[PDB]
Order: C-alpha cells, then sequence, then structure tokens
C-alpha cells in the first residue's frame, strides 16, 4: 500500500501552448444546495483559484470562461492570457445566483468557435463544468463532438457528482479515443484537485502531427517616471516593458505587441514549461530496513526520522523519502515539497 | 432491468409500508443488499441516500486491484484461483 | 503603561549619556527604538561623517516621515543625539556616547552587561529558576495586583505597591488592592504591569545606594548579556547587586540558592526585555493552559483557568462557584460595572481579551479574524472583529458610569486668515489629527502633531 | 509653536448646563469657554466636577429603580 | 519583526578558486565570510532572536554550517554560539575538500545549495506558524571566468526564482569577483525582487550588506541600490550561441533559437516539423 | 380567522360559546369550544353545563386544547372524571405555567412528542433574522421631575407619552415603509395611543377601534406598502388575529404577567413570508429612559435572549433629530402632554 505516482512521468512531450476554455454554469440545479455556501458561489472561487493557476503553470496559454443559465451559453471573457479580467468577470457571476438548466449544445457550438482563434500550437481544450443532469440540445449534439474529434479539439469535462453517458462519450470522442477524462467530485477539496489537475497538462498519447516553427519576441524593460506613457493602453502608465521590433510601448506584462503581433515573454513562460517538460522521478518512502541514512535530512535538516525500538513506533516509517537516481533521502514533508513547486533536487544538483 | 452488466448501477426505490414484511419475499442478491437498516427510510433520506449514492457511485472508483476479487481479469485468476474453489 | 521612554526623555542629559557608555546598554535601547530611527541609528552609527539633513530626505521615500518625525523628537526627547546647526540645516549626528557605544555592540563588542555575562554551568536551565521567579513574581501579583493569595517574597515589592502606586489598596494597612494604577498596570499586557511597577523600584530607591544609572546599567546588564555563572552575583553594581539581590528576593531576578550564586537564565526579564514568549512545584504547562471566557450570548464558557488569573477576570466579572473546569460568570452591562464603580474605565478589558484570556477564544476568534487582509478590497463584510457588540455593551456600560466624555490634546490660536485653518483642517481628515474643527471660533482641542508638522515647512 | 494646556469638558448642551452649574460651584475652575459644546477648564478639579455630579444623582433620584 | 535568513555561500574549486588568480592574493573568503558572519551577526542583533541558517556548496558536495546537521547521531553569547557551530563546522566542511570536492568542475552544486536554502526556508516557515518570519537568503557567487553562462543547471535556477514569488523568500545574489554579471543571476534578483550587487570581491561586504541587504527582509520602506540594468533579453540560441530578441521557439521542445535551425528536427529534439510550417518561416 | 381555509367543518364545529347557541349534543362530528365553555366561572347558562352532561354518555377520545396555561388546572380534572375521555391533546405554548398542579397534565394526557422550539420558527424564514431592540427614548426635566414627584402604577402613562418615543417611532415608520417591511406598535393604552399617529396622517391601530376599520387599516397594511404602521392595543390579546410581523414596536412594558408576556412575543412576532432585507423580523421596545419602565425594560432584555432571539439596542436613529413631523421636539411641549396623560 502506497499511493504516489507509479513509476515516472516519461518526460517526452506535455501541453504547454494551449488555450483551456472552462465552460461554467449557472444553473438553477447549481441553486441545489450542495456545497458549504452554494454549488455556484463556491465552484467560482476554486476557478479562481484554478485561473491563477492556471497561468501560473502555463503561461504561455490563454484562458476563456463560459457560463449557462436559462439554458443558453453565455461567455463572460474571450480566450486571453489575462487573469484579471477573467477574475473580474466571475466577481459579477459570483454576485448574481443562478436560473435556468445549463445547455451543453450550444456550449459545444460555442467551443468550436471560440478556440478558432486560438493558434495552431497552442493545444486544444474545452472545459465544461457540468453538474446538472440534463442538457439542451437545439440539434444533433452528435455532429460537434464529430466536428471537435475530426478537427482535433480534446474536451476534457469536469463533472459534479453525477455520472452522465453523453459527458462520457464527449470526453471518449475528442481526446482521440481516450476515456481518462471524466472525474467527478464530490467535496470541497475534491472538486479543486479536479481544477488543480487542469492546471497541469494532460498528456495521454500524443500523435505524429505536423509541428510549427514559431517565431516570438522578448521585451526590453523602461524605467521612465515623468514621461509615462504607453503604445498598449493610451494611459498614464508609470511603467512598461517594448517590443525590440515594433518600438511600441506596452506595460510591463507579457501582454502582445499590437503593432507587429509577435509573442512577448519575459522568463516564466520558457522558464515554467521546462519544469513541466522533465518532471523527475518521485522520491518515494525509502524502507526503514534498507534505510541505511544518518537519522536527519539532506535537503533540509529535519533530524526526526526514526522511533528506534519504540513497538509500534520504531517499525512504522521514516522521514526518508528519497530521490531515485538521487539516492539522497528526504522528509516526507520535505521530498513531497521537492516535487511540489520546484524539483530542484539537492542530491541531484549538488554533483 | 436497470442494471445490465457489472458496471451498471443505480437506485431502485420501492415505496410501501407492507416492503418492510416482504424483506423475505426479495431475492437473496437483492435481499442481501437491504440490510435491517434501510427499513422504513424516509424519502426525502432516501434522496440523501440517493444524493449520496449520485455522490459516490458516480465517481470512476477504479481501483483496478479490488477488482480482482469480484473481476477476475483476463485468463489469470481464474486459472490461479479458481483450482483452489474445486475442493 | 507609565511610558518609561517618555519618562526617560524627562531624565537630564549627562545621566541619558550616561547609559549609552555601555554598549550592552546601547543594543537595549536600540531594540525600543524606532524601526525607522534604528535604520537612522546604524546609519549614522556606521558612518559618523556630517550629513546635511536634505540629503537625508533624499534617500526615503514618500509620506511616512510621521515615523521620521516623532523619531528625532524622541532622539532629541531622550538626548540620544544634539542636533547642531551648522549650515542652517539640521546636522543630525548621534550621541557621542550613544554613537559610540552602538560600535562595540554591533560588532561583537565588550558592553559591560554583554561581556559581564559569565559563561559556566548553567544548572538553571529554561525551567531552571524560572518557575520560582514565576511563582515569586505570581505571588508579587496576588499582593501588589491584588490576589486571593499574597505570597510575594518581595516585601520591598509589597512595599513598592503602597507608595509608588503599585497597589490599588491600603499601602500604609499593608494590603494590595485594585486601584486607578492597579487597574492601570494590570490592564497592561505585559509591559504596563513590569514598566509601571518597575519605575517605583527605580524611583524609590534612587539617591541612596540606588545608582539611577548603575541600577539601569545592571538592569540593562542582566539583558546585556547572559548571566550564566557568577550574573547574578557579579553582574550587578552596588545599586545592581542590591537591586538583583532584593530582585533575587522578590522575584526581579532569577538568582541562585543562597541569595548569592550564578545568574539563572530567568523568563522574567526576558519578558521585558525581548517583550516575547511570555510562558515560563515543578509543573510548567503552557500556553494554552491560561484563558479565559468571552461570548455573543453575554455567557462565560471557561474549561481552562488558572489560580491568579480567574482572580483578574472576577474582578469584572461576578463570581460565584469554582469547579474542576468551569468558572461561574456572566458578562453583561452588569458584569463589568463592577470595577466600573471603582473608576476604572472600560478601555484596556477590550484590549485586555484580544491579548490575554485569549488563548481559550482562540476557536471563537477564528471564526472572527476570517483573513481579512487580502480579501478585505474583496468583501467588506466583517465576520465580527473586533467584537462591536460587547464593544457597544461596553461602551454605554462606561458611558453611564461617567455620563461625561472628556477629550486630550492642546488648544491653538493665531488663526488670523481663513485659509490656514481650511488647509491644515482638510488634511487633518485625510490623517484623522482633528477631533473638531470650526472656522467661526478659529480654535480647536489637539496635540501638537499638526501645530508641529506645518511650523516644520515653516522652519525647514 | 502656540500651546494652551487644560481639560475639555464637552457633552450634549442639557448635560452641558448641569455641568457648568456643578464647576460653578468651587469658584467656578473654568479656565475658559470656547463655545456652547465645549468647556476648557484646568485638569486640577474636573474630578470634583463628576464627583458633585455623583452627589447630585444619587441625593436626588436614590435609585428608586421602581 | 524577526526574518530568516539562510546564508547559502558557494564555495566552488571552479569559481572560488580562481578568485586567488585574478587581482592579487590580498585575502581569502575570510572576509566575504566574515562580513557575511557579523552581517548574520548584525541581522541576528536587529531583530529579537531572528533564527539564521549557513549553507556552502562545493563543485561535488554540500553542507550546512550553522544549524549544525546530525552528524553525532562574548556580546550576549549568541553570536558566539552562531560562530562557534560556524568556526567548527565550516572547518569540518572545509576539512571535507580534495579532488572529489572539485572532481565535478563542470557541475556546480550551488543550485543545489540554492535549492537547499529554499527547501530549508521552506520547512522552517511551515513549522514556525508562531513569530512567522520574512525570510529571505543571500548567495555570494565567486565571479571568475571559464564558466560565464553554464547551461545544464539554467532549468533549476530559473525554478527558484519561482519559489521566492511563491514563498515571499527574496533571493540576494551578490557577485564576488570580475566584472561578469551573471544574466540568470542579474534577473533572479529583479524577478523575485531581491538585490542585484556585483561589489567589489575585496569591499567590506557589510557596507554593501547594511545598505543594499537590510531593506529586504521584513521592513522594505526605503528605496534598494540594485547594480546596473536588468534588460529583459533572455539567454542566446542554444544551436549557435546568440543572444536573440525575437526568438524561435521550435516546438513542444521549447528551445527557442535562432533563423540556423533547417526548420526541421533542431539539434535539440527529434521532431520533424512541418515543411509548410518552414516555408512560413522562410517566407518573411 | 385561519378555519375557512381549513378543511375542517364551521356548522358542524359548533362554536360554543355559552351566550350565542348553536346545536349541541346533536354533532355528528367534531366541535369546537373553551375551557371556559367547559367548566369555569364563566358559565353564561345551563347550555356549558348540558354539554359537560353529553361528555359523559358519548365516549369522546380525543380533545385538543388551546393555551390551558390561562385557565387553572382544577377544572381539567374534575371534567376529565366525569367525561370518562379517551385521549386529549394539550396543545399549549409556556414552559412554566401555573398548571404544574399535582396532576401534570402530560402525564394526564400522554408523553410529549415536540417542544415549541421558538428559534426554528423565528430564524427559517417566517419570522427570521430577529432583531429585537429597546429604544431608550432621551431622557428630559419632566421625566425626571415625574419620576421623583409620584412613583405609583398612575405614571405607566406618563413615560410613554414621549414625543420623541413617538419620533423614535416615526424613525420606524418611515424606514420601514422606504424598506417595504411591516411596522406593529403595541400600547395597552387608547388616548394617548390615538393622540399618536393622528400626527403623522396615517391610518392606523387604536383602542376600541371599529373592528372593520381596522382590519381595513390591516387591509392597508399587509397588503399595501404606503400605510405600514398598526398600533395594536390591549384588544388584540387576548385574542385577535396576530398579524404578520416585520417590525414590532412594544410600549407598555410591565404587562402582568411575565407568562402573559411569553404568550404575547410569540403571538404577535408571527409569519412573514418577505426575505428582502438581512434583517426580516425587527422588534423595538421603546421605552422612556431615566423612568420608571427602567425594571420592567430590563425585564424584556434578559427574557428576548433567553427566549433564543437575537437582541440589539437602538438609541440612535440615523438622523434622529432632521426627521419630519418634528411636533412636541422641544422639552417644554412634552411636560404638557404629560399633564394631559394625568387625565389617563
Ligand atoms: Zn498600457
Ligand atoms: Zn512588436
Ligand atoms: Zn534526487
Ligand atoms: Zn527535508
Ligand atoms: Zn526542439
Amino acid at each position: 500500500k502506497k499511493r504516489t505516482a507509479k513509476k515516472n512521468i516519461t518526460p517526452y512531450q506535455r501541453g504547454i501552448i494551449r488555450s483551456l476554455i472552462l465552460t461554467l454554469d449557472c444553473s438553477e440545479a447549481m441553486l441545489e444546495k450542495d456545497l458549504r455556501p452554494n454549488r455556484h458561489a463556491m465552484i467560482i472561487q476554486y476557478a479562481i483559484d484554478f485561473v491563477h493557476e492556471f497561468f501560473d503553470q502555463n503561461p504561455i496559454s490563454q484562458m476563456g470562461i463560459i457560463i449557462m443559465r436559462n439554458g443558453l451559453a453565455q461567455l463572460v471573457s474571450q480566450v486571453s492570457g489575462n487573469p484579471q479580467d477573467h477574475i473580474d468577470a466571475l466577481k459579477s457571476i459570483r454576485k448574481q445566483e443562478p436560473k435556468g438548466n445549463p445547455s451543453l449544445q450550444n456550449a459545444l457550438e460555442m467551443a468550436r468557435g471560440l478556440l478558432l482563434p486560438v493558434p495552431a500550437h497552442c493545444t486544444r481544450e474545452v472545459l465544461i463544468v457540468f453538474g446538472s443532469l440534463s442538457t439542451t440540445d437545439p440539434g444533433d449534439i452528435h455532429q460537434t463532438i464529430d466536428s471537435l474529434v475530426s478537427e482535433k479539439i480534446r474536451v476534457k469535462v469536469l463533472g459534479l457528482s453525477a455520472q452522465v453517458a453523453i459527458c462520457k462519450e464527449l470526453c471518449k470522442a475528442t481526446n482521440y479515443g481516450d476515456e481518462s477524462f471524466y472525474k467527478i467530485l464530490l467535496d470541497e477539496t475534491h472538486l479543486k484537485e479536479l481544477f488543480n489537475e487542469a492546471v497541469t497538462p494532460l498528456p495521454v498519447n500524443k500523435i505524429n502531427k505536423g509541428f510549427t516553427l514559431v517565431k516570438m519576441g522578448f521585451p526590453t524593460r523602461i524605467f521612465e517616471d515623468t514621461p509615462t506613457f504607453c503604445s498598449c493602453h493610451s494611459k498614464l502608465v508609470y511603467g512598461g516593458y517594448f517590443c525590440p521590433n515594433c518600438h511600441s510601448k506596452v506595460c510591463s506584462l507579457p501582454t502582445v505587441c499590437p503593432c507587429c503581433d509577435l509573442m512577448l515573454i519575459l522568463s516564466t513562460h520558457l522558464a515554467r514549461s521546462y519544469h513541466h517538460l522533465m518532471p523527475l522521478k518521485t522520491f518515494a518512502e525509502v524502507p526503514t530496513t534498507e534505510k541505511f541514512r544518518s537519522e536527519d535530512c539532506f535537503s533540509c535538516q529535519s533530524r526526526f526520522p526514526x522511533x528506534x525500538x519504540x513497538x509500534x513506533x520504531x517499525x512504522x516509517x521514516x522521514s526518508r523519502y528519497r530521490c531515485e537516481d538521487c539516492k539522497q533521502e528526504f522528509c516526507v514533508d520535505c521530498d513531497v515539497f521537492i516535487h511540489e513547486i520546484l524539483h530542484n533536487c539537492p542530491g541531484c544538483e549538488s554533483k | 432491468r436497470v442494471l445490465r452488466g457489472k458496471d451498471d448501477y443505480g437506485v431502485m426505490v420501492l415505496a410501501d409500508r407492507r416492503f418492510s414484511r416482504k424483506r423475505s419475499q426479495l431475492p437473496k442478491w437483492i435481499a442481501q443488499g437491504l440490510s435491517d437498516a434501510d427499513l422504513n427510510l424516509s424519502t426525502d433520506m432516501a434522496i440523501s441516500n440517493t444524493k449520496q449514492f449520485l455522490r459516490t457511485m458516480a465517481q470512476p472508483t477504479d481501483p483496478k486491484d479490488q477488482e480482482g476479487v469480484s473481476v477476475w481479469s483476463y485468463e489469470d485468476l481464474i486459472k490461479h484461483q479458481n483450482s483452489r474453489k474445486d475442493q | 503603561k507609565h511610558s518609561v521612554t517618555q519618562y526617560l526623555e524627562e531624565i537630564p542629559q549627562q545621566v541619558q549619556n550616561r547609559l549609552y557608555t555601555s554598549p550592552a546598554t546601547c543594543l537595549a535601547i536600540y531594540r525600543i527604538l524606532p524601526p525607522l530611527a534604528k535604520f537612522f541609528i546604524m546609519a549614522m552609527v556606521f558612518n559618523e561623517n556630517e550629513v546635511p539633513l536634505l540629503d537625508l530626505d533624499k534617500w526615503v521615500n514618500s509620506n511616512g516621515k510621521l515615523q521620521f518625525q516623532n523619531a528625532i523628537k524622541s532622539m532629541k526627547s531622550l538626548h540620544l543625539l544634539i542636533p547642531n546647526k551648522s549650515s542652517g540645516t539640521l546636522m543630525i549626528n548621534l550621541n557621542p556616547t550613544f554613537k559610540i557605544s552602538l560600535r562595540n555592540a554591533l560588532t561583537g563588542g565588550e558592553v559591560q552587561n554583554s561581556f559581564g555575562v559569565v559563561v559556566e554551568e548553567n544548572v538553571v536551565s529554561l525551567d531552571l529558576l524560572d518557575e520560582y521567579s514565576a511563582n515569586k513574581w505570581e505571588t508579587i501579583l496576588h499582593f501588589m495586583v491584588g490576589t486571593p493569595l499574597a505570597k510575594i517574597p518581595s516585601e520591598k515589592v509589597l512595599n513598592l505597591l503602597k507608595h509608588s502606586k503599585l497597589m490599588e489598596e491600603v499601602n500604609s494597612t499593608g494590603e494590595f488592592k485594585i486601584t486607578n494604577e492597579g487597574f492601570q498596570f494590570l490592564l497592561q499586557e505585559i509591559n504596563s504591569q513590569l514598566w509601571t511597577l518597575l519605575l517605583q523600584y527605580l524611583k524609590m530607591i534612587e539617591t541612596s545606594k540606588m545608582d539611577l544609572v548603575d541600577v539601569l546599567h545592571f538592569i540593562f546588564m542582566l539583558g546585556a548579556l547572559e548571566v550564566g555563572k557568577a550574573y547574578k552575583i557579579d553582574a550587578l553594581s552596588e545599586t545592581q547587586r542590591i537591586m538583583l539581590q532584593d530582585m533575587r528576593d522578590y522575584g526581579l531576578v532569577f538568582q541562585k540558592h543562597s541569595n548569592d550564586s550564578i545568574f539563572y537564565p530567568t523568563k522574567l526579564a526576558l519578558m521585558l526585555t525581548s517583550d516575547t514568549k511570555t510562558i515560563r512545584g515543578l509543573k510548567n504547562q503552557d500556553i494554552p493552559d491560561g484563558s479565559l471566557i468571552v461570548e455573543t450570548n453575554f455567557k462565560i464558557y471557561s474549561y481552562s483557568n488558572s489560580p491568579l488569573q480567574i482572580a483578574v477576570l472576577s474582578l469584572f466579572v461576578h463570581l460565584k462557584a469554582r469547579f474542576v473546569n468551569m468558572v461561574l460568570g456572566q458578562i453583561t452591562r452588569e458584569s463589568i460595572r463592577r470595577a466600573l464603580t471603582n473608576g476604572i474605565t472600560a478601555d484596556q478589558i477590550i484590549a485586555y481579551l484580544e491579548t490575554h484570556a485569549h488563548p481559550q477564544m482562540r476557536r471563537l476568534a477564528e471564526e472572527k479574524l476570517e483573513k481579512k487582509l487580502e480579501l478585505d478590497p474583496n468583501c467588506k463584510e466583517p465576520l465580527q472583529v473586533l467584537p462591536p457588540t460587547v464593544v457597544d455593551q461596553i461602551r454605554l456600560w462606561q458611558l453611564e458610569l461617567d455620563r461625561v466624555i472628556t477629550y486630550e490634546g492642546s488648544l491653538y490660536s493665531d488663526f488670523e486668515t481663513s485659509q490656514e485653518y481650511n488647509l491644515l483642517s482638510k488634511y487633518a481628515q485625510d490623517i484623522g489629527v482633528l477631533l473638531w474643527k470650526d472656522d467661526k471660533k478659529k480654535k480647536f482641542f489637539i496635540s501638537k502633531e499638526g501645530n508641529s508638522q506645518v511650523l516644520d515647512f515653516a522652519k525647514r | 509653536a502656540r500651546a494652551r494646556k487644560g481639560a475639555l469638558v464637552q457633552c450634549d448642551p442639557s448635560i452641558k448646563a448641569l455641568i457648568l452649574q456643578i464647576d460653578a460651584k468651587m469658584s467656578d475652575i473654568v479656565l475658559e469657554e470656547l463655545d456652547d459644546t465645549h468647556l476648557l477648564v484646568n485638569p486640577s478639579k474636573v474630578e470634583f466636577v463628576k464627583h458633585e455630579l455623583n452627589r447630585l444623582l444619587s441625593k436626588n433620584i436614590y435609585n428608586p429603580m421602581d | 519583526s524577526p526574518s530568516l535568513l539562510t546564508v547559502i555561500i558557494e564555495i566552488a574549486p571552479k569559481l572560488w578558486t580562481t578568485f586567488d588568480e585574478e587581482g592579487n592574493e590580498k585575502g581569502s573568503i575570510i572576509k566575504v565570510l566574515e562580513a557575511l558572519i557579523v552581517f548574520l551577526n548584525a541581522h541576528l542583533a536587529f531583530n529579537s532572536a531572528n533564527k539564521v541558517a549557513v549553507i556552502a556548496a562545493y563543485s561535488q558536495g554540500i553542507k550546512y554550517l550553522y544549524p549544525e546537521s546530525t552528524s553525532a547521531l562574548x556580546x550576549y553569547r549568541r553570536f558566539r554560539n552562531v560562530d562557534e557551530t560556524l568556526v567548527e563546522e565550516i572547518y569540518k566542511l572545509f576539512e571535507l575538500e580534495k579532488k572529489q570536492i572539485e572532481q565535478n568542475s563542470q557541475r556546480s552544486t550551488l543550485a543545489g545549495a540554492m535549492s537547499a536554502g529554499l527547501t530549508y526556508v521552506n520547512r522552517i516557515s511551515k513549522e514556525s506558524v508562531t513569530t512567522s518570519l520574512k525570510s529571505r537568503l543571500l548567495v555570494l557567487t565567486c565571479g571568475s571566468g571559464s564558466s560565464k553562462d553554464e547551461i545544464f543547471q539554467y532549468i533549476p535556477i530559473m525554478n527558484c526564482i519561482f519559489s521566492a514569488t511563491k514563498m515571499k523568500c527574496p533571493i540576494d545574489v551578490v557577485k564576488i569577483g570580475g566584472s561578469k554579471e551573471s544574466t540568470f543571476l542579474q534577473q533572479t534578483t529583479d524577478a523575485t525582487n531581491g538585490v542585484y550587487l556585483h561589489v567589489e570581491s575585496t569591499e567590506g561586504l557589510i557596507q554593501y550588506l547594511a545598505t543594499a541587504m537590510f531593506i529586504d527582509p521584513s521592513l522594505r520602506p526605503i528605496i534598494v541600490k540594485p547594480n546596473h540594468g536588468s534588460v529583459d533579453f533572455r539567454t542566446s540560441c542554444y544551436l549557435t550561441g546568440r543572444v536573440v530578441a525575437v526568438g524561435f521557439i521550435c516546438s513542444v521542445c521549447l528551445c527557442v533559437l535562432s533563423i540556423i535551425p533547417p526548420g526541421n528536427k533542431c539539434p535539440a529534439c527529434d521532431s520533424q516539423f512541418d515543411e509548410h510550417v518552414i516555408a512560413k518561416l522562410k517566407r518573411k | 380567522q385561519f378555519l375557512q381555509w381549513c378543511t375542517l367543518q364551521p356548522e358542524n364545529c359548533a362554536v360554543f360559546t355559552s351566550d350565542n347557541k348553536e346545536m349541541f349534543q346533536t354533532e355528528s362530528g367534531l366541535v369546537v369550544s373553551t375551557y371556559s365553555m367547559v367548566a369555569n366561572t364563566r358559565n353564561r347558562s345551563h347550555d356549558s353545563q348540558k354539554v359537560m352532561d353529553f361528555l359523559t354518555g358519548r365516549e369522546w377520545g380525543f380533545i385538543i386544547l388551546d393555551e390551558v396555561h390561562v385557565v387553572p388546572a382544577a377544572m381539567f380534572r374534575r371534567v376529565v372524571s366525569t367525561i370518562a375521555a379517551h385521549a386529549k391533546l394539550g396543545l399549549t405554548a409556556t414552559l412554566v405555567r401555573e398548571d404544574d398542579k399535582i396532576g401534570d397534565l402530560n402525564f394526564l394526557i400522554g408523553p410529549k412528542l415536540y417542544e415549541a422550539n421558538w428559534m426554528e420558527l423565528s430564524q427559517k424564514g417566517h419570522i427570521a433574522n430577529v432583531q429585537c431592540a429597546e429604544v431608550w427614548c432621551p431622557m428630559t426635566a419632566e421625566f425626571y421631575q415625574e419620576y421623583l414627584r409620584e412613583t405609583a402604577r398612575k405614571r405607566m402613562l406618563l413615560y410613554i407619552m414621549n414625543p420623541t418615543k413617538f419620533q423614535a417611532c416615526q424613525f420606524l415608520i418611515q424606514y420601514h415603509e422606504r424598506r417595504g417591511d411591516k411596522i406593529i406598535v403595541f400600547s395597552d393604552n387608547v388616548y394617548a395611543l390615538q393622540e399618536y399617529a393622528l400626527k403623522m396622517g396615517k391610518p392606523f391601530i387604536y383602542g376600541s377601534t371599529p373592528q372593520q376599520e381596522r382590519m381595513n387599516i390591516l387591509q392597508n397594511f399587509q397588503y399595501n406598502d404606503q400605510i405600514n404602521t398598526i398600533f395594536l392595543s390591549k384588544v388584540g390579546d387576548t385574542s385577535i388575529d396576530l398579524p404578520e410581523a416585520t417590525c414590532l414596536i412594544q410600549i407598555s412594558s410591565h404587562y402582568g404577567s411575565r407568562r402573559q408576556e411569553a404568550q404575547r412575543l410569540g403571538r404577535i412576532l408571527r409569519a412573514k413570508r418577505r426575505n428582502d432585507e438581512g434583517f426580516n423580523a425587527f422588534f423595538y421596545s421603546l421605552v422612556s429612559k431615566d423612568t420608571q419602565e427602567m425594571y420592567y425594560s430590563t425585564k424584556r432584555q434578559a427574557f428576548l435572549v433567553d427566549q433564543g432571539y437575537a437582541f440589539k439596542v437602538i438609541t440612535h436613529l440615523h438622523g434622529m433629530e432632521n426627521i419630519p413631523n418634528l411636533a412636541y421636539a422641544s422639552p417644554r411641549e412634552r411636560r404638557e402632554l404629560l399633564q394631559e396623560v394625568l387625565l389617563k
């Protein structure tokens, strides 16, 4: 009995270039009380946490939000890479209470058009917050699902504590036949991990496709204060960035310059992808009988790691979760952080 | 009729007072599932009971290790275990 | 609290520079200097190059000079510097004793307290000699503050309670009751009780064998460096050793046995100087061992209690019975009124509840605070923090016990032209420095902070 | 830098009328009168202002609490 | 308002030894240590008993000095025990220095020690809920030639910046040696709001330490005094080595190159790009 | 008041009154009566005793009780023996009662099943968010002059007549009509209560009001929003139609005894099918301070919090001196009305 990653995520390809559009749902089903405040108020906040983390782990992507009220699919934020605008729309959604029922087919019709401006390199994905037990299809919903699979638009849905075949078929059909995106939620923590697992890339089997060699730029900082200006918003910007090509001022952000249309990234977009592409092997709990390490931690100083000859305390476990290749022991609290935010293994690096 | 395979699931609610006495007439596979704790429930509680059913059963709980006790994966656990059953 | 930093600024300049001569004392007073001054003190301590105030005005960012104004005013009030008007500017130079004192202490120096501590076999561990000091302090708490039993071994503690106003009871008869000085001292969480009573010990014994600077240097000496072996016996002057021996007998110092031994590391002086965890016949349970009672239903639910702790609570709540875990008491308008008749205004109990007796109010406030700092711009609905209903109950009751509201400040004049009164008033609203203003009478009753900064621009 | 220190006695006009009579009983210790709501008094005898106020409410009302 | 200053002073035979060769041999890293020691003493002095830590990095190993990791199983006298543990551990840490320490001259454990500091800070801040400490770490790097920009540890170093923003633990970088602006470190400070100070190695660091490394820990009320510009033109193309402003990112390979690659299967990944995809690139 | 919508039969359920005569000892079904009709000094004629005799020959199996506590229990045991009843049902209201004699009505009838959990019905939407208040109207000379001169109960209306109390009510008049709430005033007096709401110029409940007019006043009250203030007198209990309550104002604070207060507190504070405001059930106790009603009001202050309802104190209205109808605001005018109230 041990609950960790099985062997290792084989580092070959993961989806960093993406445009995931989550489709929320504000329906009278969400007026039914399942969560602590209600279905509607709670899910928004965990999507609010999802948005920042989604930008945190996939900063070269864009985000869009879709709501479903009164049997109609309604977008509140276009597919874009703006974290603050997405939250601002969700606040008004949070300010209001749900009514009606969700409309699956309209959202699927919305999803196809919405990700059409999404670039080829960005991996297509639409996230469905489907919680109710019925849809509203003004046509053949099997036709649009056939369009998304043919046009290579993978769909992962985040269902509530209910199981529907159409959503399961939708997940199976779009994701290259793979049926592994139908995890559902039953708790406050349970629904967040579905969002958190959507924050990370979702590889199952990458096919051989025509890969695109695309051109993107790196901006440069500014320092003027009294000459405060920017060519992106045309406001009193007391600090911003500049494209090396167009010389058109932009605020301090990864905002794409509106003059020559080349992608702008500072340091995070390349770096946040690098730790995603090649994950290390999980530091599994080294056996206490097979520890052969000193009574402390290695990455940090956690002297606690052995009860030693204390009945049901001794023969228990040990704070000695060691990395595989680096062969360095580490406490479970420490070794978890070793694979939580930054891999940065000490024994692996200290060589 | 509501269940098709092993994967199939769903609540089968029955609403009558005398169903308390007819626990004997229920089939043993169904009757075993009807413990003494499911007698004379409240339907709103049964709504909660199916609310919990909808919360628990709908989860994609596929441990794949507890399957083999009653799923007997392909041509492996049948030859391995049923030879012990020929006693 | 008697605000010793405002009392130490009243003592003349010669005795202030008397204290700065010890690098241990310079470090100890450095920890209590305001943080903006702390930056200024260390800055001028390192390079002793005279610089006009204009350049120092360039160093810092925008508004926030209120710390700067109070710091330099404090610096002059306690005369840690000497303002020298050379070129019409402020050539602020640190006091020669204070400037030189921090040189050693910051660079591993020989401060008389810092290096006077003797490293030896510290038989007095963290729990060594502190439990007796806490009990001796506990005894002086029952005698001075007023408790069921006054078992304090400090006879000078009781005497200082009467004449020095440490105990609000019959000083002549030897009793320690709760009075205006006692309520103010006990209202302070830690510093107010320690600072107010300690002043009586210094003020009373301050001329004959007292050694004002000598007793202070020894008190700063104990916090200057850990006494260890030969600490209390050694790191104590004629006034210090008598004070330390008096502290050893009176609970002021955690000395060893026989009234003459090494300084055991008691936590009482650490509590006064570092102002850190106040948790200490050999059982020392903390921190949440103590606790109090507060409720929206106007009923106290106590489950953890301490002997002296309930004595303070019962002074402002009706005491009926003590159980294994529960103490009977019902907080209402009547309950606070018990101490309100005695003249103790219901001001320091509000801070008392959220600072002490809260270890049993942890979960009750755990639904109060709700992390209303980052989400404060997001959500504006408080979850009852700080408690307004009990505040409404107390303020209504305290107002009844007074029926008159008195405000403190200083009246001003010379508002000849209407423009000057309005311009300061509007900015006063931004800072909340004006209690009330009127253009018709051109007079208001507030402190000097509004007056001082306007003249600062006028003068500079 | 001008400063004129003292104690301010302020309340609603009805209570203010009662208070001014109270201080008038001890040779009008009130230093100055700014207006109908604010009274500048020397902080020496303010405790006497409230103590005489305490007597008159107890002497007259006697707290019948009927 | 205590802060946790986790000292990470790297002693890399590749980087540390070359300091004697450049300029003149007028002293060792002892001032680099001792100015950091007293700055640790001064840091220990300003706040009310603010915990600290000292970590060093060989070229092929790491070890703590002040925290005094498990091996067995005057003035306030606390600055002594900080130094007493320091001088005792730094001796046995220096004692574990030989050819094996210098063996991995291509490798660098300074990234590991910086990783060690983040883990040590993370564990300390996790457990120390009482009296929360606004921790920050300071790394003094031996500015020396023959390794101006290494490429294999590029991934771990840029990831460390995230935690500094994530855990609110600013990384302070001081370059100690010749005028080689470490671009990864030149940008780590600005990205994590720390301090870059390519100070002269021999200069008594406390004057810089007390000025430019005293604002970040807990107060931050005043203008910091950084090094020169923080231009946002990132690393060079891996295939060629030329600094690029408008880069050419290949694919999920994520390597950003110049126009040098033939438009398919760059020498960083085995992915045959579409021929028409190269044609669009060649169309400009 | 309610039983018409109920499917029970009014013609068969002969309303026994002993003064108006209906059909008795002849009903084939259920009947509705009172304890006073059963056996008390309120035996207006021998008709009541004829019902009692028939209740023995007829084997009556169930008896529904409505507020037994007003009638002493001694008659309860006397009637039971002769009636030879099978089972009963005492639908009382008060936890503490005078009917705790040797024969407990609980064991006389049977074990209790459910308790009057008022915190459940005053928080679930009918009367949810009970904001009980006690208005301490600012004092003046004449109230202090009236307190010292006379301490008899004749003063009970000499502190009720406070013009600031009416103005404190007038804040609740303007605030709640602006909020679309319901305002209920409770005043056992008649003449001074009538003098109250003429000034604001609105229809209002008053002492010995014509019944058709008062329900017409109620017609504009809970159906219309322009008229929302109703001044219930002692004619309200017991008993009349207890109205839907959103803001209840009590002026009389003696109202002996405390057991009546628990019934009256539960009675007038009734279901309100409205949830726009966060506090959909206000309660206000307009009590003159430094007057006799200190003790009586402070009994209510402990009473509401002991009943479980949430409590507050409203002493500072939002702009008290700027509210309309500033009649009798000055201290001189208040004294003049106090002498007029001496007539009552
Ligand atoms: Zn802009
Ligand atoms: Zn551009
Ligand atoms: Zn490893
Ligand atoms: Zn660890
Ligand atoms: Zn590549």
